[PDB]
Formats: structure tokens, C-alpha cells, sequence
């Protein structure tokens, strides 16, 4: 017998088995709807001290592979399941998820009652915890360090997950036929794109390569004087980890390149990032949005898109600046999903556009910032 | 846009009779439809020949028509009734082929009538599989490589290009009818020639083999404003070969990775796009190499189907209501979500926090001679569904609630016989109904999974769960009752497994392992469908049982708890009929005031339909998961008398463990049901029975026959011996022993009784006589030959029973005939399956009265009291399934067959009866040639009936027999040669089309054996036919009437009656 056990910092706690790493874990607890996609959600960098839980009960059915990774690593903090199948069945598999995980290194637990907790999440709000994975998992010692968690609100993580000097990407999307493509060469590309590494994930970078631009992947705080010096043909603020708001470098940074001309786009923690700079303030969510299946409708034209979600802060459109356009809005519960500057070449969407894993509703997002920059480069 | 306001008035067009593959899901996914749009204003006029239907009850629409679903009956509505719009895509194929005729017939065009949910355009680009093809090589989405056909010559050389095994496919057809796998050539053109006769438009696609790939399914929703979502994803268990139908199926996929499944979505939703379905919902089907991912689109389905109602079931979202909606202007995001309150938006994706398991259910047993390998054509009668927080609880919950006597995966070969991995092998490779149990049998043999996947193609992820199962059965055989401990068993339990099955395999008693749980406090708890993940509240009651920690049940204690046991999947004998009384149920007392409970697990039914009742307990119907539910619900009663047997098998068992069940109690029912409690009775009452005997040894029953006399009804499945060395004959192939009333009117009597009076629903006369099972038999309400005097007796006789018996609800009592004498069959103290048909015929929901009486309130209370006799007569025809079963012969006996049936209602019998007839689908000509061959005793009565079809102006023809009778009578038909008397012979002739009508009466073994051939020619070439005199006599009498002539409504025909 492999115990493992869960404890919030309300005391409620779940008792299970341990299918990863043996030791502790301890984030704020949060579940997604997907039920496909989680060695996507897993490699995710936005879930930095995030436990995970997943609300569909069989979870590993395809065991896992590289392609399918969003990211160097797992960032989650841990994993939390109902079952953990037999085996994984899928000709893409590579290595089953209980390997993975302790591979990563990852604390994960399984057996346990997920929608109990989800309901709980959702009726309470979210809610920091720690997962035990030992011989003898403390239930008071969980409880400990579930409770001393600092919490996301007012956490900086972008700047944890960064990379630590810049590099270029130029690798295009995955296929079915041929997998992942060799990186394009530099003269393949048409348009140079600077993105703002908040802890990108990997498919933003494929998708943007797919549709003719080569990037070029900047630490978070690069400032915008040595960005301005690359000669961007758009520039791109990535999703991420925490709370964007005392991302000061990042906002300041943007706030200058909102002086200029120059097309920025940006993706959740990017899209937050820009409302911030742009004068709107950001609010951290009850339980936020986690999922696949999320509508979210495009004011303008009136039709909806079913999306990925990742985020548990949004930005106010209470307080946003008239100089800030509602683009989008969530079906489900109304909240803030895109905006674009009335008077500048920049837009953003909470949603995730590139989703891996989820539907692909919403990649048109990124045509529209293929136009600003040709229209920029007319000019 | 919100509503269209161009449009009124609504004409909906319905299924028709239930048949295997277009069954249930088309009363459940009509009856949302008319519920949608009436809600929203609309005028609702529809049309369903099938009366037991919960779609024809005459509140839920405008103008309900109870006539023929054939296009001139429609165009007679239609000018009646000049409906703006016609929605075809909730009746399944009838209505698919309905529509289209209408319009090719011209008469949309005429009555200006348009058409809603999908264009005439977009069903027949994807019913006809040659256009299907060409729009998937528009939008660059594969298919197999196959080729069209028209003729048999254009067959053979597309075979000839695919190879064998290839696939049959006929353009116009679901279910796999007319289709098939030919492996070879003879099998081939047995198979074309079928499928180029049934289809509409006769059309064969036929492809090669990708038999063993996975097949898939998504259900999927696409509005005015070009909003799509996926519904449902389906992966079946059952891979490519077997007809998803008649596969076990399981919600949502499975196996699939993110990056497959976009894939799928994506050309899903292009599908749609490409064929044109703009408002409403799609079934999209694939096939996915498991080596490589390969993805081939199969076919699409442009309406609501089976699988969008196990859709609809198994996330909650309630597809046909949303479509109905969608037809008339409303966008996805216009609707709210009925589950969550409706505080989110139908433009969504659901998501589950469970699995859904889907078993088909088989009726083999019921058809010797036909071939019992699964394949591409239906051959399954019905479905039972279950939920359950891991895939091993769901299966074996769906198992235990199957209605096969299954506890769970029991053994089907014993571990010592050296045959049984032969047996097993074969049961593996080639499936049949029962492979689902030949592969834990595998396991317990030795066959490891890659052993069992080699022969069975079922994804080992499904596989490797099997046998763990097994192996955890093989622990408990092993530490007996006594290694239960309370961890082990709760392990067990969270696999699903039933109290049964553990009691088996420790040796002990179910209610042993059951008090152990009680001792251990070892009980589920219920989870509730949000269609969300639980992502936001609900204010639904939908659940489901799981052994997990947190319960979801919440009941109430406010409230006077009303509990309905339904009848789990249906079975031929046990269909919709019960379905129908269920809900009834539910909605009456619900209408009364009390909070009312549904438990059931039929997915294709009305009754699962969280709308229909306060709280639904989606479960198996068995003693274990309904002691569970009322150990928390504590409901006032129960009623087990309207599911049919399977709720009645429990009323015992449920009133020792303490249950209120209201009504007929359970003893009286067994004294019914009991032969021996039975006989005392009807005794005691100083009532006629036929001269029985209980014969155990044969020459014991030789002598006992001698007794009783020739001829003989067998009951150990249900034979007729006439003589002694017939009786010797059947006990080597093979005890009641009853004397066989020959010559015998049959006759059906549903009543009500409250105690204190009997309220007589309606005496039924059969047009087949006693010895043609009474549910396989046509029927008129009035009687149409049988004297007042003699109805009368019944009718006393009834009231004798009922009181006797204490009846308390619904009653049947079943009579014969026989030279002005009364004899009785049988009594069944709980709903017939004739219920639903009388209660239309004469305005009085039974079921509701019963179910207010069986709660308290007596009939005088009600004030229904007094007998309705209609002002017109009611005709009520069956459909048997033979055409399913070539290898069968198509005869009728003492073992009901049938799967379905229709209502005629006309100004006389014969209006009566020719609508009934022509909505059975009947073949039946108004001229041409006819051909007799009748037996011994019909002789006599045959000169008649070939007088009245010469009057018709029918040509005849007879075998020698029966031309000697009518020679002999002044009549002379045109000799024919039976088949060993040679030519040509009566195969021959109706295989050339020569005949229009057949009239063939057979009494004998071997006259049965012999006659064969006419029987299977005539089904096959599609000549009407009839199997009795009497029936000949009706079909007669019907060639006089016009069934086109004039339509009426429930509404008008309710309003007629005093
Ligand atoms: N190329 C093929 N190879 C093997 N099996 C096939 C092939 N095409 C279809 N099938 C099987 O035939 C069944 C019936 O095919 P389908 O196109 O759905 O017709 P229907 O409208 O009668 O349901 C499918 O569910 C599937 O299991
Ligand atoms: N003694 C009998 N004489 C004539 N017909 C009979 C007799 N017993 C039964 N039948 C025929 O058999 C059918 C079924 O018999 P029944 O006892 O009612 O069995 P079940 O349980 O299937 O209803 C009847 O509907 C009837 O046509
Ligand atoms: N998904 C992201 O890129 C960031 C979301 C943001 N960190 C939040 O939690 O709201
Ligand atoms: N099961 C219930 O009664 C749930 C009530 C509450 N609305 C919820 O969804 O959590
Ligand atoms: C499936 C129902 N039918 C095909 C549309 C055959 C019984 C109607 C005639
Ligand atoms: N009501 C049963 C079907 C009748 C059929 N035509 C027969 O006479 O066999
Ligand atoms: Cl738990
Ligand atoms: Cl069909
Ligand atoms: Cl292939
Ligand atoms: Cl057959
Ligand atoms: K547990
Ligand atoms: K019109
Ligand atoms: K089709
Ligand atoms: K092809
Ligand atoms: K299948
Ligand atoms: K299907
Ligand atoms: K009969
Ligand atoms: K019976
Ligand atoms: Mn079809
Ligand atoms: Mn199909
Ligand atoms: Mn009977």
C-alpha cells in the first residue's frame, strides 16, 4: 500500500493513493473540466504552485509523449485524480502517467473523491492545500503547510518561470502525419516577432511560426528600450504563473511600447499585463476558469467560441479605460474575455487562442494579429 | 434571431411503430420536440401511427394524428391541418423518407408547407451515400474506398475491386438494415439483393473491410448564427464491424489524445457545414486506426438518433428540445441550459465527471433459426445505460441491470471442461450477445489480454479492466465470506460490484453480503448529471450511485414520496407499453401533489427523461440498487405493477425487506401468476378453465394427455402437440399440460379496480384466434364479432376476478371463445402492454386513474366510474421482426414475436382495420393475383374468403388441396405446384411477382416444416400475408375501405365520446 493524502486549509482532507513522487506538495488547489488534454495541462508553466485537480475520473488513458508537452517540464505542482487506468492505450504513448510523474519528480494522489472537491472549490472558492505522498502521510503536518502557504494574490511567478536570456524560436505546429516539424530556417519567415516570456507555452510559439513569424523569446523583465531595439515587427506578451499586477517591469515596459506604433497582442496573463497598462485594474477570481468547454462570445460579430481557460484573475470591465474596447465575454459568467486599444495597434484575450489542449475556436484570435502587423509593415 | 414569426402552426413527423434499430428514442426525443415548441407558442400538429406513445397523448400537442405514416395520409393532414412548417428530423428514418416523398410528391410545394430542422437538400446529401462520399472528397476528409450500386451486376464489380470481407451499405436505411459483411460471394449477393430491394432510392454503397478499427461518435449541435458545439463524444467498446447499435458504447471517449480528438471535433463540425444542417443536431460517425491514428468518416445521420438520446441521457443536455427550438430562429446562445438551473447558456460543451456504459439487449432466444452473430445490420430489440464514477462501476453496473440474469460477469463454461477454450475462442472471434461474458470467462482459462484482443479487436484499455475484475472474483472465491472484510469489500464495491455476484462467489445468499454492508455501513451515495463536471449548481434531481464519500442526494422530508419502478431496457414482450404506464404514473401523482420518483436505466425512454419526474434515480432495477434508494428516500409507496416483469420479479423480495409497496400486493400477484394458487381460484369462483395437468415424467403426460385431450398447449417457451406421437415428438426435442381450445376467439379485458368497484377499461376482441399469442395479435376495440350477451360474461367475470383477487390498480384478464363459451387464459392483477392502446381508443388515461387509486383515491373519488364505449372503432396491428431474421420462419403462435405496434381508428371495422393494416407497413394490393393454400379445418371457411376475394376482382390460385375444396364449391383457382410437385411451384411464381396477396393457414410440425418456403418467399419478395383465416377475413374486409379516405385527430375522436 502506497498512501497519499490531501489537505486544504480548511481542514477538509482526502485520503488516497500515491501515484508519483514520494514527499509533499503545497499550492493553491484548482480543478479543470478537460477531459483530454492533461499531459498539456500538466507541462503547463501557468500552473506553477498549482495543485491540479481533474474533474474527469480516468485520467493517463493514453499514457504520455514529448509532443504533448507545453513545456521543458511539469509545472504543476501536483496532481490530483480520481483513477489512474490499468494502462495507457494509445499509439502516441510513450511512457504511462505514473512514470511521467515521478520522472518530473511530482507529487500526485489518486482514489479520491474529485468532484467533492470540486464542488467544494466552486461553492467556497479556491483554496491553498498540500498534498502528502509517504509511508505515513501527517495529516497535521499537511494542514501546516497547507495554511502557511503565502497564496497566488499578489505572487509574482512570471518572473520565476522565465528563461534566463533570450533565444530564438522558429518551430512550427505538430501533425498527425509528420509530427513535429524540424525549426523553420530564419529566412523562411516572413515577420520577426518579440514575445515576452511569462512562462509561454510551447503551441503560442508554434501557432505564431505557423502563420510566418519568427520569434524571438524574451525574459520577462527585458525592458522595452532593448526590446524597440530589435526592430519588432509585433510584439507579444505570453501567458504565465500568479497574479499579473506586480508585474511592474512588464506593465512599464508595455506602457512604452502603447507609445509607439508597434502591434502587441497578448494571451491571458498578457492580456491582463496589457489592461493593466493600459489603466484597468485586475481582480483574482472566486475559483476562476479552468476547462475546455468554455463559451465566450465575440460582441462585435455576436457568435460564440467554445475555449480553453486557464486563469484565476481577470481584468474589471467596470474600470476599464475608454480607451480599452470589450472584444469578448464569457458566456458562462459574463466575465472579461478581450479588449482592444481604440486608439492603438493592441489587443488581447484571456482565452487561450493556441489551446492545447481544447478546441480550436479561438485561433482566429491570431489572425487578427497577423493583419496589424502587415498593416504595420505597409507602414 | 430569436423565433421565426412566419411560421404558426408545426407538423412534426413520428416513427411509427417501434422495430429493432428505430425503437424508443423517438417517443422520448418527439415528445421534447412537441413539449418545445408548444412552450413557445407554436401550433403543434404531428403524426404517429404507434399509440403507446407519450408524444400522442392528446395534451401534449394541437392536433394529434393516430393514422398511418404513409405520404397520402399525410397530405390529407396537411390540407386539413396546412401547417406553415414540417420538422422530419425527430421520427427517425420514417420520417426522414416521409419528408422527402411529401416533397417529391410535391405536396410541401402544394400546401406550402416548409421545411425546419434540416432541408429536403441537406437529409438526402447525407442519406445518400453517394453524394455522403462526395461531399467528404469536398472537405478533404477520408473514407474507405469503396464504389456505388444500383444493380447486382454494378455489385459485383465494386466486390470485385474491394475484396471480401467488404461492407453492404443501402443509401436510405439506418440501423444497418438491408446491409451487412459479405465474406464471400454467396453471402454477397444474399446481401445486395436485400439491401437493393429496401432501399428507397435503391442504392448500395459498398466499401471495404476496416473491420477491428475503433469506432467512434460525436453528437453535435449547429445554429442559424453558425454556433456548433460537440454534445457527446462516444467511443464504442465494440469495434468496427459490429453495428454501434448493437455495440456496448461508452461516454466520452476514451482513448483518444487531445490532439486526436480536436481532429475529430473539428471534422465533426465540418460534417454539418458541408451537408447543410444549419438548426439542429447531427450524429457523426468514425473509425480510427488504433496503430496509427488514421481518421475515416463513416456516415452522418442528419436528425436525432438512438445515440443522441444516450447523449441526451448521459450529459443531460437535452438535444431533441434544443433542436426543436433551433428549427424555429432561437440560437444556442438565445437558450438556457435546463440542468444548471438555466443560469448558463445551451451554446456549450458539456463535460462529465463520470462514465456511461450502454449495453445492447438481445432477444435470440425468440428466434431459433436465425443466425445470432453480431454484424453490421441491428438485431438488437433495446438498451440499458448506466453511470458510475469509474469505468468497472459503470460496466458492471450496466450488467446487473441488463435483465439477462446477470449479477455481473458471470461464467458462461465451467473452468473443468476441456472443451471450453474452444468454445470460448469462437464466442471471442465471432461475436454474439454473449461475448461480454466469454471474456472474463477467457481470463479465468488462461487467455491473456493480448490473447483476447488478437480475436476480439476491443481496445485493450477496456481489456486489462476486465480482468481485474477477475482476478479480484477469483480472491473473494478464495477468502470466502469470511476475507470480507469492510476494506476489501468496499474496494469491491467501488469496482461496482452487485451483492449477487459477491454472494455467488463466497457461496452465500445475496441478502448475506447486503447485511454484512449493513453491518459495515457500506452504502452508496449519489452523484447528480450537471452536464458541467459540477463546474456550477443544479436544481435538478438526476442521480446516480457510486461508493464514494460525498452524498448528493439531499432528500426531502417536506413531502408524501411516490415511487415508480420502471422496467430497465426493453425486451420483445417488455417495450414501451410499460415505459408509457411509468410515466403516466409519475405525472399524475406528480399533478396530484406528490413529489414523485422515477427508477429506471432505459436510455431510449421517456421516462428517464429528468422532466418527467421530481427526482430520477437513473439505476439498475434490481432488489440491491432499489433497497439503497429507499433506505434514504423512505418514499409513502411504491409501484412495481406498471414496469412489466421486471419490477414485478421484485415485489416480493422489496416487501419482506421492508418496502411500502402500494397496489396489488405481492401475494395476490403471485396468486395469479401461480398455476397451482391460480386453478384454487378460478375454482373457488365456479369459472371455466381449460382441462390441465402437471405431468413430470412422459409417459405420464401420454396418459395424462389421453385425460385432458388433443389438442395440447405445453407451458414449461410454449408449444402445440395434437397427437399422441406428436406429444413423444416433442418431448425428445424437449410441465402444464392444457387442452388447446381450437377454433377459439381470443379476447383481452383491462380493468380497474378499487375495492370498493371495477372499472372496465376495454374488452378487446383478436382478430387472430387463441393459440396466435394475444401480443402478437390484431385487435379491435369494441369487439367487431362477439355477442353483448357474451361480453357480458366477461365483463362479470372480471369483477368476479378482481375482487377475488383484491385487486387494487390495473388488471388484465385474458379470455377465449369457444362455442359461446367462456374460458379463461389467464389473469395478469398489473398494467398489459394493451394499456396504452385503450386508453387512446377511449379518452381514459388508465394508468393516471390507476395510479391515483393505487395511491388512495378511489375511481368514484376520480369520477371515472362508468365503462367508455367509442363512437368508432379502434384497430390495434402488430410488426414482427422477421425481416431481421431471414433464417425464421415468418409464423405466427403461441410465443409473442412482435416488437411493436399501430392503432387504425375508422367508422367501421374495416376503416379500422385497413388503416391499421397499411400503418403496419402492409403490402397489401387492392388487385392482382392471389394464392391459396390454407389446411384441413380451414377448408371449409376458405370457399368464403375466395368468393370474397374473387368479388374484389383477385385472380386465384391454389395448391391441390385447396383447389379440390373450391372446385368442389363451384369455385376453380389456377393450380399450382407445391415445391416437390414441380413447375412451376408457388416459390417460383412469388419470387416472379405474380402474386399481390398470399393467404397460407398451416396446423402440424411437419405442415409447419413443410410450408416453410411460402412463408419465407412471401416476407422476402414483399407480398402480404396473412397466417390465418381470420386475418384473411379482415384484410378482406378492408379491401373495401379507403385508409387515404378521411383522417381524424385524438382530440376530435376524444370529443365524440358521451
Ligand atoms: N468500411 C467498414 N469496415 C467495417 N465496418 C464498417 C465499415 N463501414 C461501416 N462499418 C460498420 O457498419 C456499421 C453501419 O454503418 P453505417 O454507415 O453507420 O450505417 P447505418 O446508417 O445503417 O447505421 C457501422 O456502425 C460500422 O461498425
Ligand atoms: N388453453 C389455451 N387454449 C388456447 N389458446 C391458448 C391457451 N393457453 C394459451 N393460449 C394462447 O397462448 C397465448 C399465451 O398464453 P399465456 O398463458 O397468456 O402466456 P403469457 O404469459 O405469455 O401471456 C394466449 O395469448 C393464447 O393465444
Ligand atoms: N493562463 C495564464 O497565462 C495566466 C492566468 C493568470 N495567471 C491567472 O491565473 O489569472
Ligand atoms: N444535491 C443538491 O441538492 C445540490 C444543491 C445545490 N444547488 C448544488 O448544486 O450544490
Ligand atoms: C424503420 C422503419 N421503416 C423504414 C423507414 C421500415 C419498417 C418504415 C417503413
Ligand atoms: N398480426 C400478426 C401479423 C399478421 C400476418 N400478416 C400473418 O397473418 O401472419
Ligand atoms: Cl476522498
Ligand atoms: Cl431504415
Ligand atoms: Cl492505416
Ligand atoms: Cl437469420
Ligand atoms: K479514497
Ligand atoms: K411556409
Ligand atoms: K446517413
Ligand atoms: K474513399
Ligand atoms: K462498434
Ligand atoms: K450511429
Ligand atoms: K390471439
Ligand atoms: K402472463
Ligand atoms: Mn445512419
Ligand atoms: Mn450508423
Ligand atoms: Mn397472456
Amino acid at each position: 500500500i502506497k498512501s497519499a493524502l490531501l489537505v486544504l486549509e480548511d481542514g477538509t482532507q482526502f485520503h488516497g493513493r500515491a501515484i508519483g513522487a514520494t514527499g509533499s506538495a503545497v499550492g493553491e488547489v484548482v480543478f479543470n473540466t478537460s477531459m483530454t488534454g492533461y499531459q498539456e495541462i500538466l507541462t503547463d508553466p501557468s500552473y506553477s504552485r498549482q495543485i491540479v485537480t481533474l474533474t474527469y475520473p480516468h485520467i493517463g488513458n493514453v499514457g504520455t509523449n514529448d509532443a504533448d508537452e507545453e513545456s521543458s517540464q511539469v509545472h504543476a505542482q501536483g496532481l490530483v485524480i480520481r483513477d489512474l487506468p490499468l494502462i495507457a492505450s494509445n499509439f502516441r504513448n510513450t511512457e504511462d502517467l505514473s512514470s511521467y510523474l515521478k520522472r518530473h519528480n511530482i507529487v500526485a494522489i489518486a482514489d479520491i473523491d474529485t468532484r467533492k472537491l470540486t464542488r467544494l472549490l466552486r461553492e467556497k472558492g479556491a483554496q491553498n492545500g498540500c498534498i502528502i505522498a509517504g509511508d505515513n502521510p501527517d495529516a497535521a503536518l499537511a494542514l501546516e503547510k497547507a495554511r502557511a502557504f503565502p497564496g497566488l494574490n499578489g505572487m509574482d511567478l512570471a518572473k520565476e518561470v522565465t528563461t534566463a536570456e533570450a533565444y530564438s524560436w522558429t518551430q512550427g505546429s505538430w501533425t498527425l502525419t509528420g509530427g513535429l516539424p524540424e525549426a523553420k530556417k530564419e529566412d523562411e519567415l516572413p515577420f520577426h516577432v518579440v514575445a515576452y516570456d511569462f512562462g509561454a507555452k510551447r503551441n503560442i510559439l508554434r501557432m505564431l511560426v505557423d502563420r510566418g513569424c519568427r520569434l524571438t523569446i524574451v525574459p520577462a523583465q527585458t525592458s522595452a528600450e532593448d526590446v524597440l531595439k530589435m526592430n519588432p515587427d509585433g510584439i507579444f506578451l505570453s501567458n504565465g504563473p500568479g497574479d499579473p499586477a506586480p508585474c511592474d517591469y512588464a506593465i512599464t515596459a508595455i506602457q512604452k511600447f502603447l507609445e509607439t506604433d508597434i502591434p502587441v497582442f497578448g494571451i491571458s496573463l498578457g492580456h491582463q499585463l496589457l489592461a493593466l497598462a493600459s489603466g484597468a485594474k485586475t481582480v483574482k477570481m472566486k475559483f476562476g476558469h479552468h476547462g475546455g468547454n468554455h463559451p465566450v462570445k465575440d460582441v462585435e460579430k455576436n457568435v460564440v467560441m467554445i475555449t480553453a481557460q486557464n486563469h484565476g484573475f481577470a481584468v474589471d470591465e467596470a474600470t476599464l479605460p475608454a480607451n480599452l474596447r470589450v472584444t469578448h465575454k464569457s458566456l458562462f459568467d459574463g466575465t472579461l474575455q478581450g479588449i482592444h486599444r481604440t486608439d492603438k495597434p493592441a489587443f488581447s484575450f484571456q482565452g487561450h487562442p493556441e489551446a492545447s489542449p481544447g478546441p480550436h475556436d479561438a485561433a482566429p484570435l491570431f489572425d487578427h494579429f497577423i493583419e496589424l502587423i502587415e498593416q504595420y509593415r505597409k507602414t | 434571431m430569436p423565433k421565426r414569426t412566419d411560421i404558426k402552426s408545426i407538423l412534426i413527423l413520428g416513427a411509427g411503430p417501434i422495430v429493432i434499430g428505430q425503437a424508443c428514442e423517438f417517443d422520448y426525443s418527439g415528445a421534447q420536440a412537441c413539449k418545445a415548441l408548444r412552450e413557445e407558442g407554436y401550433r403543434v400538429i404531428l403524426v404517429n401511427s404507434n399509440p403507446a406513445t407519450i408524444m400522442t397523448d392528446p395534451e401534449m400537442a394541437d392536433a394529434t394524428y393516430i393514422e398511418p405514416i404513409h405520404w397520402e395520409v399525410v397530405r390529407k393532414i396537411i390540407e386539413k391541418e396546412r401547417p406553415d412548417a414540417v420538422l422530419p428530423t425527430m421520427g427517425g428514418q420514417t420520417a426522414l423518407n416521409c419528408a422527402l416523398e411529401l416533397e417529391r410528391q410535391g405536396v410541401l410545394e402544394e400546401f406550402g408547407v416548409t421545411m425546419i430542422g434540416a432541408t429536403a437538400d441537406a437529409i438526402d446529401k447525407a442519406e445518400d451515400r453517394r453524394r455522403f462520399d462526395v461531399a467528404m472528397k469536398k472537405i478533404g476528409l477520408e473514407t474507405a474506398r469503396s464504389g456505388i450500386a444500383h444493380t447486382m451486376e454494378e455489385a459485383l464489380a465494386v466486390a470485385a475491386d474491394v475484396g471480401f470481407p467488404c461492407i453492404i451499405r443501402p443509401s436510405f436505411t439506418m440501423g444497418g438494415s438491408g446491409g451487412g459483411i459479405a465474406y464471400n460471394r454467396e453471402e454477397f449477393e444474399e446481401i445486395c439483393a436485400r439491401g437493393l430491394d429496401l432501399s428507397p432510392t435503391k442504392e448500395l454503397l459498398i466499401d471495404e473491410s476496416l473491420i477491428g478499427w475503433k469506432e467512434y461518435e460525436m453528437e453535435v449541435v449547429r445554429d442559424k448564427n453558425d454556433n456548433c458545439i460537440i454534445v457527446c463524444s462516444i467511443e464504442n467498446f465494440d469495434a468496427m464491424g459490429i453495428h454501434t447499435g448493437d455495440s456496448i458504447t461508452v461516454a466520452p471517449a476514451q482513448t483518444l489524445t487531445d490532439k486526436e480528438y480536436q481532429i475529430m471535433r473539428n471534422a465533426s463540425m465540418a460534417v454539418l457545414r458541408e451537408i447543410g444542417v444549419e438548426t439542429g443536431g447531427s450524429n457523426v460517425q468514425f473509425a480510427v486506426n488504433p496503430k496509427n491514428g488514421r481518421l475515416i468518416v463513416i456516415e452522418m445521420n442528419p436528425r436525432v438518433s438512438r445515440s443522441s438520446a444516450l447523449a441526451s441521457k448521459a450529459t443531460g443536455f437535452p438535444i431533441a428540445k434544443v433542436a426543436a427550438k433551433l428549427a424555429v430562429g432561437y440560437t444556442l446562445d438565445e437558450l438556457m441550459n435546463d440542468i444548471t438551473g438555466g443560469r448558463t447558456p445551451a451554446s456549450f460543451e458539456p463535460s462529465i465527471d463520470y462514465v456511461v456504459t450502454k449495453i445492447p439487449r438481445f432477444n435470440f432466444e425468440k428466434f431459433a433459426g436465425a443466425n445470432d452473430r453480431l454484424t453490421t445490420q441491428m438485431k438488437s430489440v433495446g438498451e440499458v445505460m448506466a453511470i458510475g464514477r469509474t469505468q468497472q462501476e459503470s460496466l458492471q453496473k450496466a450488467l446487473r441491470g441488463l435483465e439477462v440474469g446477470a449479477t455481473g460477469f458471470d461464467p458462461k463454461v465451467s473452468l473443468d471442461d476441456p472443451e471450453a477454450l474452444t468454445k470460448i475462442r469462437r464466442e471471442l472471434k465471432d461475436a454474439g450477445a454473449d461475448r461480454i461474458w466469454y471474456i472474463a470467462d477467457a481470463f479465468r482459462a488462461g487467455l491473456s489480454v493480448d490473447g483476447v484482443f488478437n480475436l476480439t479487436n476491443i481496445d485493450r484499455w477496456f481489456l486489462v479492466q476486465i480482468e481485474e475484475l477477475v482476478r479480484l472474483e477469483e480472491k473473494v472465491a478464495e477468502v470466502g465470506i469470511t476475507g470480507l472484510n469492510a476494506d476489501f469489500l468496499r474496494q469491491l464495491k467501488r469496482k461496482g460490484f452487485a451483492d449477487a455476484r459477491l454472494a455467488k462467489l463466497a457461496g452465500v445468499r445475496e441478502a448475506e453480503i447486503r447485511k454484512l454492508r449493513d453491518q459495515y455501513d457500506l452504502h452508496p451515495v449519489y452523484k447528480r448529471v450537471d452536464t458541467c463536471a459540477a463546474e456550477f449548481a443544479t436544481d435538478t434531481a438526476y442521480m446516480y450511485s457510486t461508493y464514494e464519500e460525498e452524498c448528493e442526494a439531499n432528500p426531502s422530508t417536506d413531502r408524501e414520496k411516490i415511487m415508480v419502478l420502471g422496467g430497465g431496457p426493453n425486451r420483445i414482450g417488455q417495450g414501451i407499453e410499460f415505459d408509457y404506464c411509468c410515466v403516466h404514473a409519475s405525472l399524475a401523482l406528480r399533478e396530484d401533489g406528490y413529489e414523485t420518483i422515477m427508477v429506471n436505466c432505459n436510455p431510449e425512454t421517456v421516462s428517464t427523461d429528468y422532466d418527467t419526474s421530481d427526482r430520477l434515480y437513473f439505476e439498475p432495477v434490481t432488489l440491491e440498487d432499489v433497497l439503497e434508494i429507499v433506505r434514504i428516500e423512505k418514499p409513502k409507496g411504491v409501484i412495481v405493477q406498471y414496469g412489466g416483469q421486471t419490477p414485478l420479479k421484485l415485489a416480493r423480495a422489496l416487501e419482506a425487506a421492508g418496502v411500502p409497496v402500494i397496489g396489488t400486493s405481492p401475494d395476490a400477484i403471485d396468486r395469479a401468476e401461480d398455476r397451482e394458487r391460480f386453478q384454487h381460484a378460478v375454482e373457488r369462483l365456479k369459472l371455466k378453465q381449460p382441462a390441465n395437468a402437471t405431468v413430470t415424467a412422459i409417459e405420464m403426460a401420454v396418459e395424462k394427455a389421453k385425460e385432458i385431450g388433443y389438442p395440447l398447449v405445453v407451458r414449461p417457451a410454449m408449444e402445440i402437440v395434437y397427437d399422441e406421437a406428436d406429444l413423444r415428438r416433442y418431448f425428445q426435442t424437449a410441465v402444464l399440460l392444457d387442452h388447446f381450445l381450437d377454433d377459439a376467439v381470443e379476447v383481452d379485458v383491462d380493468a380497474i379496480c378499487d375495492g370498493e368497484m371495477v372499472l372496465i377499461g376495454g374488452i378487446m376482441e383478436h382478430i387472430e384466434q387463441a393459440g396466435v399469442h394475444s401480443g402478437d395479435s390484431a385487435c379491435s376495440l369494441p369487439a367487431y364479432t362477439l355477442s353483448q350477451e357474451i361480453q357480458d360474461v366477461m365483463r362479470q367475470q372480471v369483477q368476479k376476478l378482481a375482487f377475488e383477487l383484491q385487486v387494487r390498480g390495473l388488471m388484465n384478464v385474458q379470455f377465449a371463445v369457444k362455442n359461446n363459451e367462456v374460458y379463461l387464459i389467464e389473469v395478469n392483477p398489473r398494467a398489459a402492454r394493451t394499456v396504452p392502446f385503450v386508453s387512446k381508443a377511449t379518452g381514459v388515461p388508465l394508468a393516471k386513474v390507476a395510479a391515483r387509486v393505487m395511491a388512495g383515491k378511489s375511481l368514484a373519488e376520480q369520477g371515472v366510474t362508468k365503462e367508455v364505449i367509442p363512437p368508432y372503432y379502434s384497430v390495434k396491428e402488430v410488426v414482427l421482426p422477421f425481416n431481421k431474421f431471414p433464417g425464421v420462419d415468418p409464423l405466427l403462435g403461441p410465443e409473442m414475436r412482435s416488437t411493436g405496434e399501430v392503432m387504425g381508428v375508422g367508422r367501421t371495422f374495416a376503416e379500422a382495420f385497413a388503416k391499421a393494416q397499411l400503418g403496419s407497413n402492409s403490402t397489401m394490393k387492392k388487385h392482382g393475383r392471389a394464392l391459396l393454400s390454407v389446411r384441413e379445418g380451414d377448408k371449409e371457411r376458405v370457399v368464403d374468403l375466395a368468393a370474397k376475394l374473387l368479388k374484389q376482382g383477385f385472380e386465384l390460385d391454389a395448391t391441390h388441396g385447396t383447389a379440390i375444396v373450391l372446385g368442389e364449391a363451384g369455385i376453380n383457382p389456377r393450380l399450382v405446384n407445391k415445391v416437390h410437385e414441380g413447375r412451376p411451384h408457388i416459390q417460383d411464381r412469388i419470387k416472379n411477382g405474380e402474386y399481390t396477396y398470399i393467404i397460407n393457414t398451416t396446423s402440424g410440425r411437419r405442415a409447419i416444416e413443410d410450408s416453410r418456403v411460402i412463408r419465407r418467399s412471401a416476407l422476402q419478395y414483399k407480398v402480404h400475408y396473412d397466417t390465418t383465416l381470420n386475418g384473411g377475413f379482415a384484410t378482406a374486409m378492408a379491401l373495401n375501405a379507403d385508409a387515404t379516405e378521411k383522417v381524424i385527430s385524438v382530440q376530435e375522436m376524444h370529443a365524440q365520446i358521451k
